[PDB]
């Protein structure tokens, strides 16, 4: 019974690597040019 | 005489042969630092480091300039300019100290 | 304690030091010739 | 008792080894009476072979006066004599015999570079390192890339020659030392070149690593890009781990994604990360994971995103109840009491 | 190619050593480029396991700077590539490859007017003009090329401090002390910085 589910889990292994739905990430309310502008105005503070 | 007239680097006298990189290897006779315990010393360094940021995060309550942004980009760059400033300024301040020398001369 | 920063020359090669030793007998040569 | 013990080498003995005991007994017997050069001579005499020479030492067929040359205890004991008595030019001659007579171990190619260092000569033992190299296929090989990359970058030779060398070492390896070698070269590559070279190469590290440890080089690559850039310059690297990565390593690096997500505040899209992470998670096998996710939503999250949280969990342990899965589902309950 | 690198190994193997340098250069002169790459890099492979420090630094730098020049051609926008291929031309030591590398890189001008891309072409600018007047020590070339950098820097958009910077510090060297005053009244007319 164990090897036959080792059988099993290998060919649901094998299902495994395609029944992935791709990560469709929203995008970001914000965009990397604010934040340099974030970085920038932390580095005026600090260096302040 | 053996022990003073062989090398002792690849003949093993103890046994009457030769030495045995399999029970003596020479990788425990280096002045210096192997290629295996290295890297394993920088996966050391990785993990410890990066249980100090977690634990940093979880004691802070948000982020700071200097953890989203720990150095401006392009600072590689300027490390080869500065790099090659290790000369470049050395003979910039020559050049600012022998004119220093002759503006002196004028105004005196 | 800090650790004695003795100028540490960089071991030239030896084949470095034959070539360099090479030069400077041509060059006693050429001034016996 | 010199006249006597040739007739001692002129007997076909059994064993080669009685014959090579010959042989380094006469060496020794000139060697206590201060006859060094003579000792010398004498197995110089013994392994008299032309330079193609390719007879098998344990073919149990021929005389061993003939199949002797290829002994390793005479050419050992010969070679520290020579070390020990003779100029350097005698001992890298009797070492390329040795090369030439395909019996040399990686112990000996690594003997000849020490040789070598000892008496400064750093180029050439980066020559014969790298003869080694190319006399042992690779899982012999990794040992001599081990001294030979540690010494190079001990010297600190031009950026291009170490460049090309760790890119031929790297061709064909295994990935059990591929760990290592992408390590270093892109460790090399923070030290004395520039960052996006060690990025990229970090990148196709995780790319050509082995399956067992592709998520500690991807936790590499993350911390290397944070300590390096901005966390926007992470997020790449962990959609393609989501991308690539086996299940439980693919919910792993999402709950880590999901974590600097929650971090920088952007909790839509962790919320959508934790969505994705549901969709390949199995409520009745990994119920922390949903712990965390209620922990995440009662920080951040209303009752309207509850009730689709508990949707998408009665969804999902609705899909989960095939028979494979109630099997495994109940071997890990009977497995962890 | 394969008939090449078996005959070179089999006369290595033989130690007649001059002889497979012959067949390996033989093979890399009446080859073509793109059917020569593994007997590239077998030669190179040969040259620093068996020749001196001269032919081992030459193969070496040959096969680099195929590489480099096959991934400039994969992407021209690599700027780092290019830099490090101008860095192997400035270690070969040939002035006319670093003076064709260096043109070739300031022709690949940045589409986007971003400041990393803008910053990465004037790091280039100022990496060729430290190679020429460090090497060349072609100083009105350096000065054309200043020139050039400065006028195709986007000043109503974007400005470089460290290229003005470097061009002062290179007229301080040069001892021209009121042509350094004007191009920082310049400077600082067209764009007031305060590192500036």
């Amino acid at each position: 019974a164990a090897l036959k589910a080792g059988q099993m889990q290998k060919l649901r292994e094998a299902e495994q690597s395609s029944k992935r739905k791709p990560l469709i990430l929203p995008a970001p309310q914000v965009s990397d040019s604010e934040l340099d502008e974030i970085v920038k105005m932390g580095m005026i503070g600090e260096r302040a | 005489p053996v022990l003073q007239h062989l090398s002792l680097r690849n003949y093993d006298p103890v046994t009457r042969g030769p030495k045995l990189g399999f029970e003596a290897p020479p990788t425990e006779n280096l002045n210096t630092l192997t290629l295996e315990e290295k890297a394993a010393a920088l996966e050391a360094e990785a993990r410890r480091k990066a249980q100090e940021e977690q634990e940093a995060a979880a004691q802070a309550r948000g982020l700071d300039i200097t953890t989203l942004q720990p150095k401006k980009p392009n600072w590689d760059l300027k490390r080869e300019f500065k790099q090659r400033m290790a000369v470049l300024d050395v003979r910039t301040e020559n050049a600012i100290a022998r004119m220093v020398r002759e503006r002196l001369a004028e105004k005196k | 304690k800090q650790e004695p920063k003795t100028q540490e020359e960089l071991e030239e090669d030896a084949a470095d030091r034959d070539r360099r030793e090479r030069e400077l007998r041509e060059a006693r040569e050429l001034a016996e010739r | 008792a010199r006249i006597i013990m040739e007739k001692a080498v002129k007997v076909p003995f059994k064993s080669v080894n009685e014959l090579a005991d010959m042989w380094i007994e006469w060496a020794e017997m000139e060697l206590r009476n201060k006859n060094f050069d003579e000792a010398v001579r004498i197995m110089a005499k013994a392994t008299q072979a032309p330079k193609r020479s390719t007879v098998d030492y344990f073919d149990e067929s021929l005389s061993p006066q003939q199949r002797v040359h290829k002994s390793w205890k005479l050419w050992s004991f010969y070679v520290d004599l020579v070390e020990s008595t003779s100029s350097l030019e005698e001992t890298r001659k009797i070492y390329e015999r040795i090369f030439e007579l395909r019996i040399a171990t990686p112990q000996t190619v690594v003997n000849y570079a020490n040789l070598l260092e000892e008496h400064h000569y750093y180029e050439e033992s980066f020559k014969i390192y790298e003869r080694g190299l190319d006399l042992f296929s690779y899982p012999v090989a990794f040992e001599l890339w081990n001294l030979y990359l540690t010494k190079a970058v001990d010297r600190k030779i031009s950026i291009e020659r170490l460049r090309d060398l760790f890119e031929q070492a790297i061709t064909d390896c295994p990935p059990k030392f591929a760990k290592v070698l992408y390590l270093m070269y892109g460790n090399l590559e923070e030290e004395r070149g520039l960052a996006r070279h060690a990025m990229r190469i970090y990148e196709r590290a995780t790319r050509a690593v082995a399956d067992e440890d592709r998520a500690d080089m991807f936790n590499f690559y993350i911390t290397k890009s944070a300590s390096n850039f901005g966390l926007a310059s992470t997020r790449p690297i962990y959609e393609r781990a989501i991308a690539t990565l086996p299940d439980n390593e693919a919910r792993d690096m999402c709950l880590k994604f999901a974590d600097m997500e929650k971090r920088l505040g952007e909790i839509d899209r962790a919320r959508a990360i934790y969505g994705h992470a549901s969709q390949f998670c199995d409520p009745r096998t990994n119920p922390e994971f949903w712990a965390k996710w209620e922990q995440f939503e009662v920080q951040h999250g209303n009752e309207d995103t509850f009730k689709e949280m508990l949707r998408v969990k009665r969804s999902v342990q609705a899909k989960y109840n095939t028979d494979v899965n109630f099997i495994a589902s109940q071997a890990l309950a009977r497995s962890q009491m | 190619e394969r008939l090449f690198i078996a005959f070179a190994r089999f006369e290595t193997r033989q130690k007649e050593y001059e002889r497979a340098r012959a067949i390996y250069k033989f093979g890399l002169d009446n080859l073509p480029r793109s059917r020569s790459m593994q007997l590239h890099a077998q030669y190179t492979t040969f040259e620093k396991q068996f020749g001196d420090k001269e032919g081992v630094e030459d193969v070496v730098l040959t096969k680099r700077r195929r590489l480099y020049e096959e991934q400039v051609k994969e992407n021209p926008k690599n700027y780092d590539v290019w830099f490090d291929f101008a860095r192997l031309e400035e270690m070969g030591g040939d002035p006319d490859r670093v003076r064709e590398v260096y043109e070739r890189a300031i022709a690949q001008v940045p589409p986007t007017q971003e400041k990393r891309h803008w910053r990465r072409y004037i790091f280039l600018f100022l990496f060729y003009a430290i190679w020429e007047e460090k090497d060349a020590k072609n100083i009105e070339r350096a000065r054309a090329i200043y020139d050039t950098c400065l006028n195709l820097i986007p000043h109503k958009k974007f400005t470089f401090a460290k290229v003005w910077i470097a061009k002062a510090h290179f007229e301080i060297r040069q001892g021209n002390l009121t042509a350094a005053r004007k191009t920082l009244g310049r400077a600082i007319g067209m764009c007031p910085k305060d590192k500036l």
